[PDB]
DNA sequence: ATCCATATCCACCTGGTCCTACTACCAAAAGTGTATTTGGAAACTGCTCCATCAAAAGGCATGTTCAGCTGGATTCCAGCTGAACATGCCTTTTGATGGAGCAGTTTCCAAATACACTTTTGGTAGTAGGACCAGGTGGATATGGAT
DNA sequence: ATCCATATCCACCTGGTCCTACTACCAAAAGTGTATTTGGAAACTGCTCCATCAAAAGGCATGTTCAGCTGGAATCCAGCTGAACATGCCTTTTGATGGAGCAGTTTCCAAATACACTTTTGGTAGTAGGACCAGGTGGATATGGAT
């Protein structure tokens, strides 16, 4: 039996927990640590997937693909603003033509 | 001859996706950027842990100074939300 | 082993390449000097970025220049990359 | 000699902007982060994966200075970015 | 009279370019984050050097964004701050 | 209190931006960007101050909150 | 005997340097050499600003060094300022420097 | 008890401008300079220990990490002050 | 070129804010000496992938011509904003002072670490085999613009 | 409104590419149980400094009036840049090879740690003593601009 399926998480709580102690943010990690930070990233990697299976979806595809993820993540205000100093690989930009050069 | 077992993860993020989106693949490439923002986030957050910890002369990474580290870097909904996924893991982990 | 000497090469960024990139910006008019500007634009933040890079690879020992590396830069410069590793 | 002047300009705006394709020309590209490299330390090898990093960090960069630079063009009520904008951008950014 | 419209103006940036006070009545600044910070947790209280380096943190950002502001009026070729010259200069700082 | 900034004030700081001509639209909207500056910094001072169970905003609070936003502070510590 | 700092010839601490970079957890372990490296360049950039301070603090007719002249010091060295330059000293102003767009005719 | 550079930044003042004091501000401000760049050089290497698999931070990494930060010759200077530094060390 | 009205500056002075200095006290820090542990440098080498070569095809860069509309120069004036002033309201100041609460000290146990033995798991690997994405051709339909 | 010329687009396919899917091996996580260690929660509380209420004094905010000149609107045209087009080069693509140099493994030893015992130090708090500068004061002189 794993902590993350007795955490209800698909995430895994003992790499979380191994990776933490790992990194030296502190003499110790609590038990409670690395469910919860497991706990998070899962539910951030659920949004991003579920905004960018959307936008799969919109451009009739059967595969998410970097672009999917840029549309994701440049559409919503707060993953934008997450994300706000990352560049996706092959992501591109989004339509946007300023108004003033319109016909 | 015993190559470096390099640690992913993609199975996990995998799992998750055919959870919201169960017909849905994903690109290898696609994949590589998720894994990417997965341990960029997980850099941040326990960043922001260390660092309230050494601020509060605090040895202990406890659940609270990774929740309210996800307060300090997650922007307005992605925080509450995030914060209640993870009040509700520990409180599962906890009841077993 | 004799290689040919490297030079100009900055004019292989081409004048239509950088018209490539502006009509991406949502650019509709370039004046003529944009393109050499540009250039010069484009060399400094290449040689920021390449100077970490090589910086690590030089700490690691190594001779090769890593996509870990370049990733390791650009996350320094504030301008952090995802798709090639980290 | 059927469209005017800008249209043209306007529908290669919709095409990149629609689009994910690397844009500078790959070799060129690499010969120029080897001479930029060449000068820092000799006898440097890259990683095609490198050189590709570079070329995806240096595309986005530009690309999103090319938008700094057309809001400062517009900004001076003006369509034509030219030198002036590129560097207000860049002044304003703190670069 | 005796000076034309504009002259004062440079004498007042010469002098306030000269000094280091701070700009903005100390109380009211003072007012105003009681206010701002009522409205996060009740019942709090403030060391007066943390009022301080609120209001030295403000001014700093504040000047720093008028000389990007100003950047961006001389640019339009107009010697007269506006309000798009502000979000002109917080949209490129990336503020938005 | 955000009326608090009286308009010499604003001048008094765009002086020392160094400008000559200021809009008479120009004090509002300083107005509404030192709100949300003094809003995002004082909230994640107000984070650190919750952190550590106190009641008081220290010095030091302002001090971190301003560095993880980018705007280190010297002069009150840390 | 001598303070480890005597031994590598420099004012600023190489304990408490090396007790600090204990405490940080930068790594599992930090070598003996580390502390005195890191606390001989802690020392250079300190000398090099109070220098630089110490002049403008003559400049102006001074005899002890306020935040004005630590702000001129960074601001008019372009390798400090850039050291520093998301970096704000109170009490410190700005440089003097009207645009030349609206000066005199 | 609070720890700060303040003597050590006296030291140094009275060693490079002997009749110039420093007000109280001025000295706040020089200590989170210090504390400042210390926590950018030794983050920079431990995170220069991490991406290489080692376990200790040498001077080679606070050296590596300093040409990182510093801007040229500030860098070139601070190199040189802190290799003389450890040589003049490991020689007693 | 003349002159008036301020604004500016240099010299000297004086009270108090602010430094340094010098004493003592001392817990914590830093050094020393002794013993055990281990990270990682050296040496060897298996083998990934990087550099370089050739060859050939056409995608795209280059160089030119031509003219459309854009930027920049000029002129004008409506009204916006700066200058100056009288009034008088607040901010500042500083003073005393309860007492909230930050922070120092101590007790002590829930929780974290250490270690050893047992399973479970996640990569890496190869091989099979399909979905699906890119791109080529063709043939509606739209749409920018000349009429 | 008419209609030409060209771009856009939708519907399919089909070649090869790139993803999921099987079995299997398996060091290295990861779990587990035991025993041992301790960080910091709780509880008490002594001293700091924060909030508040008083009381003047004038610095500076507010509101007004009134005039200069700056922004913005309109008009004009040289010429800069976009669109199109012909030419051909040099990038892209495929494929092969030699070997640099990355990265895995073993040996070993220099350097790091662990721990106790001793010596030094920074730093905290009072308490003396002095210079440095902030703010006037005075009167010389430069300055902006209206004659
Ligand atoms: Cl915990
Ligand atoms: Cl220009
Ligand atoms: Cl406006
Ligand atoms: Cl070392
Ligand atoms: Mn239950
Ligand atoms: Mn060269
Ligand atoms: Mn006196
Ligand atoms: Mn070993
Ligand atoms: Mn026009
Ligand atoms: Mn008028
Ligand atoms: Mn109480
Ligand atoms: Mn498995
Ligand atoms: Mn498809
Ligand atoms: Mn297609
Ligand atoms: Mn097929
Ligand atoms: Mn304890
Ligand atoms: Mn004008
Ligand atoms: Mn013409
Ligand atoms: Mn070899
Ligand atoms: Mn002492
Ligand atoms: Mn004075
Ligand atoms: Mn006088
Ligand atoms: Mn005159």
């Amino acid at each position: 039996k794993t902590r993350s399926s007795r955490a209800g998480l698909q995430f895994p709580v003992g790499r979380v927990h191994r990776l933490l102690r790992k990194g030296c943010y502190a003499e110790r990690v609590g038990a409670g640590a690395p469910v919860y930070l497991a706990a998070v990233l899962e539910y951030l990697t659920a949004e991003i997937l579920e905004l960018a299976g959307n936008a799969a979806r919109d451009n009739k595809k059967t595969r998410i693909i970097p672009r999917h993820l840029q549309l994701a993540v440049r559409n919503d205000e707060e993953l934008n603003k997450l994300l706000g100093r990352v560049t996706i690989a092959q992501g591109g930009v989004l339509p946007n033509i300023q108004s003033v050069l319109l016909p | 001859r015993r190559k470096t077992r390099k640690e992913s993860y993609a199975i996990y993020v995998y799992k998750v996706l055919k959870q919201v989106h169960p017909d849905t693949g994903i690109s290898s490439k696609a994949m590589s950027i998720m894994n990417s923002f997965v341990n960029d986030v997980f850099e941040r957050i326990a960043g922001e842990a260390s660092r309230l910890a050494h601020y509060n002369k605090r040895s202990t990474i406890t659940s609270r100074e990774i929740q309210t580290a996800v307060r300090l870097l997650l922007p307005g909904e992605l925080a509450k939300h995030a914060v209640s996924e993870g009040t509700k893991a520990v409180t599962k982990y906890t009841s077993a | 082993r004799h290689r040919k000497v490297l030079r100009d090469n900055i004019q292989g960024i081409t004048k239509p390449a950088i018209r490539r990139l502006a009509r991406r910006g949502g650019v509709k008019r370039i004046s003529g000097l944009i393109y050499e500007e540009t250039r010069g634009v484009l060399k400094v933040f290449l040689e920021n970025v390449i100077r970490d890079a090589v910086t690590y690879t030089e700490h690691a020992k190594r001779k090769t220049v890593t996509a870990m590396d370049v990733v390791y830069a650009l996350k320094r410069q504030g301008r952090t990359l995802y798709g090639f590793g980290g | 000699h059927c469209y005017r002047p800008g249209t043209v300009a306007l529908r290669e705006i919709r095409r990149y902007q629609k689009s994910t394709e690397l844009l500078i020309r790959k070799l060129p590209f690499q010969r120029l982060v080897r001479e930029i490299a060449q000068d820092f330390k000799t006898d440097l090898r890259f990683q095609s994966s490198a050189v590709m990093a570079l070329q995806e960090a240096s595309e986005a960069y530009l690309v999103a200075l090319f938008e700094d630079t057309n809001l400062a063009a517009i900004h001076a009520k003006r369509v034509t970015i030219m030198p002036k904008d590129i560097q207000l951008a860049r002044r304003i950014r703190g670069e």
